């Protein structure tokens, strides 16, 4: 809910600096993705509603134990709000910040073999909105510039023309680009009053709607409950 | 054996998955309401011999005053309405409109955005399969009125199976000459011109006597939930306008003669009830496109 | 054109700044905004008012 | 002595019926003491949508 | 309708409207989908923890 509230690149990068990798990994066992299922939407239809499960839903799903699974878990947290179940990663790695994983070599993770096309297909980029895609491209650029793969990122953008139009205008390692960036990346914000307490047909739309409706209540009460446990640590 | 299927029911292409939320539904409803006021204001301006009613309507729709030396394009609302129409048709469309832009355009007027307040009747006839034995030829022509022409060349009478799907509500069959039709495992009645059928009542068997060809004319009615502002006449005009403007020109898509064929074909696809909700929002957007473009041609 | 220092006048209000479209907020929405501090950091256009 | 929350628990010698009547009265009144944030949520449902 | 409106608002966090249809709201949606999850491991988990 906090990560989805950020609406600027410099807010999003600041949040990733303070957030450990533990928050991007779920301890719930979940279900296997890419499964054709029938769900109940009784507000609209008497019959069951066909849908397919995906990693970028708001619900935690089982994840693979490879490096590909950990990168997919990070991106899913940014774009959907929840991570995936990857057990026994390691105490040292889980303490590191998300930005440290993406942009630093001291972590001990190797991401040179990652294929950006495969990761996008596994995350169902075709079903992602403009804000979600821009967030995903930010994570790709950070990973590419860490590995010296700047050319591969540009070539990958040439192949996918629609992704090129919405590519973020920031160069990692340059502070000027982050300062002057004017991107809008807020999936969840203070709702327009027109929003109602109604369900949505798709799994993704309903879960995104749930985050939107609960943002006002979370905004008012998160500070005190966080402080009630943070003090005397 | 031979199998005959309707042309428009074949291979429905996947539809878009964007701009179907509550906020985006309101924007389409806002565009339809504001586009209607543009048409009415132009009529009022012509009658009153004053451009003042049109200036207010254009300013609300386009966020800028009309100018004599600037082309009247409808502003940013027109661009957003055009882009969402492209996205609804196919999943391969770019879908580049920001959420901040959509939300600000839904605040121009207050509308519920509910797409289930009413219903509309669609007339496309879905013949999923016509199964004919040997020595018989069967041809299916037309969508709004389906004409099935059958010839029996063999020695004796042949039985022909008709499948109308499980979605259409009612189907009327009319023949050039009286003919016999009955459900599976049912006795055949005396020959008569007209049959009224429920498509959910299994496949239907038609007795084809040897001799002159028998032609069956089929009409069907299906009810699909639509918003209260839905108008089939304006949706049909917008569908034809969008094709001519190139809004539907994307790779790996199917083209239809009318929005009637488009919505029914997507309904009959596997897991087709997912697509029918997106098609209704597309129809409403085309209703806004027709009124806006007729008032502001480009 | 006029040689003003830090001219507050633009020939037209820019559609895009730094490759992104400038956000437009109606005056009514901006009046009810409680997250105004986050919005002003990016910049916006106010309309629907005189 | 303090409880898990900040409330103070008094352990005293007192009669059984006076204890039952007093403590039951406390529970009935305590059911209607709610946080201000929950109160604000209740009002927002009653008032119009804007 | 006063007793029913009070209970439905508590249950569904929304006020009944004549135009819409009363199905129980988001609480009904979660309850029905969790029921399917309990019955079989093939049924998915689609209700977020929030």
């Amino acid at each position: 809910m906090d990560v989805l509230s950020k609406g600027s690149l410099k807010e999003l990068l600041a949040h990733l600096e303070k957030t450990p990798l533990e928050e991007a990994i779920s301890y719930r066992i979940g279900t296997v993705p890419y499964q054709n299922v029938l769900i109940s939407r009784n507000e609209y239809y008497n019959q069951l509603y066909p849908d397919t499960t995906s990693l970028i839903d708001g619900v935690s799903r089982e994840g693979q134990r490879n490096v590909n699974g950990l990168i997919m878990s990070i991106i899913s947290y940014v774009v959907s709000g929840s991570g995936h179940y990857i057990p026994n990663i390691g105490f040292m790695l889980l303490r590191r910040s998300i930005l440290d994983i993406l942009t630093k070599h001291d972590t001990g993770l190797v991401t040179n073999n990652l294929n950006y096309g495969i990761i996008a297909r596994n995350l169902t980029v075709s079903k992602m909105n403009c804000e979600q895609r821009k967030r995903m491209l930010i994570c790709f650029k950070l990973l590419a510039y860490k590995d010296g793969n700047q050319n591969d990122y540009e070539i990958y953008l040439n192949q996918n023309i629609p992704l090129k139009q919405i590519a973020p205008n920031f160069i990692p390692g340059d502070m000027r680009t982050v300062i002057h960036n004017q991107d809008q990346l807020a999936i969840v914000g203070i709702p327009a009053y027109r929003l109602t307490q109604s369900t949505e047909l798709s799994i993704r739309d309903d879960n995104a709607k749930s985050y939107k409706l609960g943002y006002v209540d979370w905004y008012n009460s998160n500070s005190f409950l966080r402080e009630r446990s943070e003090f005397n640590l | 054996a031979n199998r005959a299927t309707s042309a428009f029911l074949d291979n429905p292409h996947p539809v878009g998955v964007n701009y179907v939320d509550e906020g985006s539904r309101q924007f389409v409803a806002v565009a339809e309401l504001l586009a209607s006021k543009l048409i009415d204001s132009s009529r009022e301006s012509d009658e009153s011999n004053s451009d003042v009613p049109f200036v207010q309507a254009y300013s609300k729709f386009a966020d800028d005053n009309p100018r004599h030396l600037r082309v009247k394009t409808g502003g940013k609302m027109a661009n957003a309405l055009t882009n969402v129409i492209r996205s609804y048709y196919s999943i391969n469309a770019p879908a580049i409109v920001p959420q901040v832009e959509i939300d600000r355009l839904a605040s121009k007027a207050t509308v519920s955005g509910d797409m289930y307040n009413s219903y509309a009747i669609f007339n496309s006839v879905p013949i999923v399969e016509v199964l004919s034995p040997a020595r018989t030829t069967v041809s299916i022509v037309g969508s709004d009125r389906a004409d099935v022409t059958m010839l029996n060349t063999g020695a004796g009478a042949a039985n022909i199976t008709f499948n109308f799907g499980q979605i259409a509500e009612t189907v009327i069959l009319k023949g050039s000459v009286p003919f016999q039709l009955a459900r599976l495992n049912q006795p055949m009645p005396a020959a008569r011109f007209t049959y009224k059928l429920r498509p959910l009542d299994g496949p239907f068997i038609v007795v084809l006597p040897v001799g002159n060809p028998l032609v069956i004319s089929a009409t069907a009615a299906t009810r699909i939930q639509v918003p209260l502002a839905f108008n089939k006449a304006l949706v049909e005009s917008g569908f034809q306008t969008a094709m001519n403007d190139g809004l539907f020109d994307i790779q790996n898509v199917n083209y239809y003669s009318s929005f009637d064929e488009f919505i029914i074909s997507q309904y009959h696809a596997q897991d087709g009830i997912n697509r029918v909700s997106t098609c209704v929002i597309l129809g409403l957007a085309l209703q806004a496109y027709d009124q806006m473009r007729r008032a502001l041609p480009v | 054109r006029f040689g003003f220092r830090d001219s507050p006048f633009c020939t037209s209000l820019p559609r895009t700044i730094m490759g992104n479209d400038v956000r437009r907020i109606s005056y009514n929405v901006f009046s009810m905004m409680e997250d105004i501090d986050d919005v002003i950091s990016e910049g916006f256009i106010l309309y629907d008012a005189y | 002595y303090p409880d898990a929350d900040g409330n103070d628990v008094s352990i005293i010698f007192s009669g059984a019926m006076s204890h039952a009547i007093f403590t039951y009265a406390q529970s009935q009144w305590n059911k209607n003491i709610i946080k201000l944030d929950d109160y604000i949520r209740e009002i927002t449902l009653t008032v119009p949508k804007q």
